[PDB]
């Protein structure tokens, strides 16, 4: 039911990994300071994506037992969940409480800041399916780790290797939702389930990219590797 | 190739 000692040192690891991230809030006051065109918002996006993937590796290499992981096997966890990460992160901080008609204001700034309108409504669909969830700051920072450790990603030679790692994510994570909504018993298959939704985002992130409305699209070379794109 | 990626990992 509870805690244990091995789990409440494993939340906390965690949580001080995923601490070491850009704060919200200087993301959310640079988009509302101003309004920006498509080629500034583009660049916005390619620093922020470059530093994302920085400081995913850096989280990723501190997950229990990531390291002792085949190399290969290690490059394939990676490259399978940078996208997914990038907007279950991009979710957080759309959701974080705002000064009353920020959020509008912050939303209605992302839909104009270049994306095709034929991405827009499925973006808006997840992030608002996110914030139906009210997740904790321990929970997006498990579920992180649990998307980054999924063992059924393609080229992933030995399942079972990541299995064993991602189950005690995934235990500390139930015990938790058992908890923080007790009044809600279905609270951790809903967050399980949003995970289906958040892989819909690889298959088109490509499109994605290319289809700003922007007459260039440069990348970052550490970008091009990730995202497979130029 | 992911260069990159494998240079950041391993370090
Ligand atoms: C990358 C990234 C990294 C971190 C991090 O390392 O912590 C945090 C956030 C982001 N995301 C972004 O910058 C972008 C852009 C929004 C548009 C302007 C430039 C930033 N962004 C996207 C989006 C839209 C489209 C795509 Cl393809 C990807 C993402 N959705 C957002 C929802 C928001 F609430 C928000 F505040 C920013 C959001």
């Amino acid at each position: 039911m509870e805690l244990t000692p091995d789990q409440q040192t494993l939340l906390h690891f965690i949580m001080d990994s995923y601490n070491k991230q850009r704060m919200p809030q200087e993301i959310t006051n640079k988009i509302l300071k101003e309004a920006f065109s498509a080629e500034e918002n583009f660049l916005i996006l390619t620093e922020m994506a470059t530093n994302h993937v920085q400081v995913l590796v850096e989280f990723t290499k501190k997950l229990p037992g990531f390291q002792t992981l085949d190399h290969e096997d290690q490059i394939a966890l990676l490259k399978g969940s940078a996208v997914e990460a990038m907007f279950l992160r991009s979710a957080e901080i759309f959701n974080k409480k705002l000064p009353s008609g920020h959020s509008d204001l912050l939303e209605a700034r992302i839909r104009n800041s270049g994306i095709s309108d034929e991405y827009i409504t499925p973006m808006f669909s997840f992030y608002k399916s996110i914030g139906e969830l009210k997740m904790t700051q321990e929970e997006y920072a498990l579920l992180t780790a649990i998307v980054i450790l999924s063992p059924d990603r393609q080229y992933i030679k030995d399942r079972e290797a990541v299995e064993k790692l991602q189950e005690p994510l995934l235990d500390v994570l139930q015990k938790l939702c058992k908890i923080h909504q007790p009044e809600n018993p279905q609270h951790f298959a809903c967050l399980l389930g949003r995970l289906t939704e958040l892989r819909t985002f690889n298959h088109h992130h490509a499109e994605m990219l290319m289809s700003w409305r922007v007459n260039d699209h440069k990348f970052t070379p550490l970008l091009c590797e990730i995202w497979d794109v130029q | 190739d992911h260069q990159l990626l494998r240079y950041l990992l391993d370090k």
